[PDB]
RNA sequence: CCCCGAAAGCUAUUUAGGUAGCGCCUCGGACGAAUACCAUAGGGGGUAGAGCACUGUUUCGGCACCGAUGCAAACUCCGAAUACCUAUGAGUACUAUCCGGGAGACAGACUGCGGGUGCUAACGUCCGUAGUCAAGAGGAAAACAAUCCAGACCGCCAGCUAAGGCCCCAAAAUCAUAGUUAAGUGGGAAACGAUGUGGGAAGGCAUAGACAGCUAUAGUCGAGUCGGCCUGCGCGGAAGAUGUAACGGG
């Protein structure tokens, strides 16, 4: 006979781009999500598709905080 | 004579001895629990 | 400034290349040959890594 | 050229008599083998032959420990189909001693022409007694 | 022969076998217990060979309790077919052993019967076994 | 009265997974005692003793005399660990009584 | 004659033993430590392991629930070592990057580690990762690309060593100390059986006389002995065709 399997979709190569204490410039991005894994702090803007980037010169900071106790991204400048 | 890698004492008639490398029982009474090798 | 020798025991041609470049760092070239090093955290890291083909004399 | 090799009119072969009673039949015949390649000169030469003529008696009464006297098979095959013909320790040594020890020498000899003219330096007898007193061999205890 | 009612997916990958038990060595539903001491594959049907044999000898004079359940499914190519086209169907059952795991407990029957059960019980498995007993600490 | 388990000390050189399958290999079982006020003590007991105590019954109830050098400390066993297939005893714990 | 020195991968193709771009090689120019190893400092994780708090599944009990117990690539309340990114620094290495001229190559193989597939079969097949062969001689493994040691500029009848070895074929100890084996085990093979022999811990009994036997519970007999557990080395289980042929030989 034969398989009904045998298919699979392209990758799309996501997670982290930039570390804490590295510097960034205005526009560099982030982190790459399918959903909001990360939250954005000070400096740092969200875009339609969950991706964080940073809109501000400065050094990047992860942190975790809030009742939630979910995970922030800031950029210090 | 069985021969069988398997030889135990069947009753108390019984003996297990060991004759020029060769595991043997022996049974007075009875001539057919005569067992070899094992 | 304290300083130790470093001589080569064994040869390097099948290992592994941060074992090599240990090696080159620490200046061994050759199966007999010794250095002297200085006497740091960094060097001793690259001799530590390596500890199996090396012997030290303090 | 300063390193020198022996001249085969130049050597000389001294005879000794051996007595094989009671001893063990390897540990003989290596101590044999040595003394017919020449290997306790100072003059050997590895394409010369340098040894000594070795004469052996009371063949018949070398030994062997454990069982092998009686499990220690001798073979040899006929070059017909199936002919393959076998014996014992025990039996070869009742009947040809000196192939006894003509197997254990020619094993532990090297295999060419020199090897068979060295192997021919060795008489073996069954008997206390040999034929070679003109050559006034002299006694040796190994 | 004891197979689960329901599963998520029919076939499974294949894995290794390694490392010990240390969950399910210890005495706890009886007090004479049976325990393998190295590794292996024990199967629905020996499982069930091993429970009769034991229940057959103790003569239903005690509880048996069965710590053992087979959940892993097994897959086999049929016969006489080339490598390739997907993967086998399912043909039997078994269960993962490692040195140190209980196969069966005994509870209400005297010492000398329920070893003697086990003895026969041992038989029929395809590794090594041992006797073990209730015990404080 | 019933229970003197002699032991060792066991200090941090002989701490660890390499000196514990020394020690174990030597025949000799890790232990530790923990309590009030005090910290806790890391000791080496006799394997032959503490498989002759832990046959008795009254040993797990018992108050037990554990003697290291002239130190004597008063417990009760607290914790045991099996092998799982051997069954041989591999570590102890004990807590101040 | 001298110098350097690959690849058998990714992507696409009426494409699959062809070809093109990229990756890997070489030469020139520009540019020079902006590079690499190691140490310290900062940073994300969901794998090994483990657990049942979600999903699913398993057994035993008391009232869909409660107590106990076990399992999972497509389960997770948890969670490493490594690996990866960034900054600073000692030492040692003409490193790293850019522009241009010329290529070859796009059929790989074995071995170790983590896996799918297969029968936890294949000198089988498909991935990741490291070594060797390819394109690499020398010594060892009897003979043996892929294993171990080791990287051949040329000559020497000089010396020291690695893997492996020192009774003879054949270079070096019939070397030294303390034990084990009797099976030529060494020098092929399991579940299982039973006695061999060495070592360790424990237990029953005993000249108010045990233990094997023989005589009417006794005793004319006179000291060890009965039964087990953990371990070292041995034994049986072991049948094929050309000729000993399962230590290379002695
Ligand atoms: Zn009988």
């Amino acid at each position: 006979g034969s398989t009904k399997n045998g298919r699979d979709s392209n990758p799309k190569m996501l997670g982290v781009k930039v570390y804490g204490g590295q510097t960034v410039t205005a526009g560099n991005i982030i982190v790459r999500q399918r959903g909001t894994e990360f939250h954005a702090g000070a400096n740092v803007g969200m875009g339609r598709d969950h991706t964080l980037f940073a809109t501000a010169d400065g050094v990047v900071k992860f942190e975790v905080k809030g009742q939630f106790g979910r995970r922030y991204v800031k950029v210090e400048t | 004579m069985k021969v069988q890698a398997s030889v135990k004492k069947i009753c108390g008639s019984c003996k297990v001895i060991r004759r020029n490398g060769v595991i043997r029982v022996i049974c007075s009474a009875e001539p057919r629990h005569k067992q070899r090798q094992g | 400034m304290k300083t130790i020798k470093v001589t080569q025991t064994k040869s390097s041609s099948h290992r592994l290349k941060n074992h090599k470049l240990c090696l080159q760092g620490l200046g061994l070239r050759r199966i007999g040959h010794t250095v002297e090093v200085q006497d740091t955290p960094s060097n001793r890291g690259m001799i530590n890594k390596v500890y199996y083909m090396v012997s030290v004399e303090e | 050229m300063k390193t020198l090799s022996a001249k085969p009119a130049e050597v000389q072969h001294d005879w000794f008599v051996v007595d094989a009673t009671g001893k063990t039949l390897g540990r003989l015949a290596t101590e044999i083998a040595r003394r017919l390649r020449g290997k306790h000169k100072t003059s050997y030469t590895p394409h010369v032959d340098t040894g000594d003529y070795i004469i052996v008696i009371n063949a018949e009464q070398v030994q062997v420990t454990g069982n092998k006297a009686l499990d220690k098979k001798y073979y040899r095959h006929t070059e017909f189909p199936g002919g393959l013909k076998e014996t014992n320790f025990e039996k070869l040594v009742a009947h040809k001693p000196e192939e006894i020890f003509e197997r254990a020498v020619k094993g532990m000899l090297p295999k060419g022409p020199l090897g068979y003219a060295m192997i021919k330096k060795m008489k073996v007898y069954a008997g206390s007694e040999h034929p070679h007193a003109a050559q006034q061999p002299q006694v040796l205890d190994i | 022969m004891l197979q689960p009612k329901r599963t998520k997916f029919r076939k499974v990958h294949k894995g290794r076998n390694t490392g010990l038990a240390h969950r399910g060595s210890t005495v706890s539903f009886g007090s004479i217990a049976i325990k393998a001491t190295e590794r292996g594959r024990m199967t629905a049907r020996q499982i069930e060979a091993a429970r009769r044999t034991i229940s057959r000898r103790i003569k239903r004079g005690g509880k048996i309790f069965i710590r053992v359940f087979p959940d892993k499914p097994i897959t086999e190519k049929p016969l006489e077919v080339r490598m390739g086209n997907g993967k086998g169907n399912v043909e039997y059952w078994v269960c993962e052993i490692k040195p140190g795991k209980i196969l069966y407990e005994i509870e209400g029957v005297n010492e000398d019967l329920a070893r003697e059960a086990f003895a026969l019980a041992a038989a029929k498995l395809p590794f090594k076994t041992t006797i073990v007993t209730r015990t404080v600490m | 009265a019933n229970f003197v388990l002699n032991a060792q000390a066991r200090a941090e050189d002989k701490q660890g997974k390499g000196a514990s399958r020394r020690l174990r290999r030597e025949s000799l079982v890790p232990a530790i005692i923990y309590g009030g006020n005090a910290e806790p003590v890391a000791v080496t007991l006799e394997l032959r003793e503490l498989v002759k105590a832990l046959e008795s019954n009254v040993f797990f109830e018992e108050v037990v005399e554990i003697k290291v050098g002239d130190k004597v400390e008063n417990v009760k066993i607290q914790a045991l660990q099996r092998h799982p297939a051997k069954n041989t005893p591999m570590h102890a714990d004990f807590k101040r009584a």
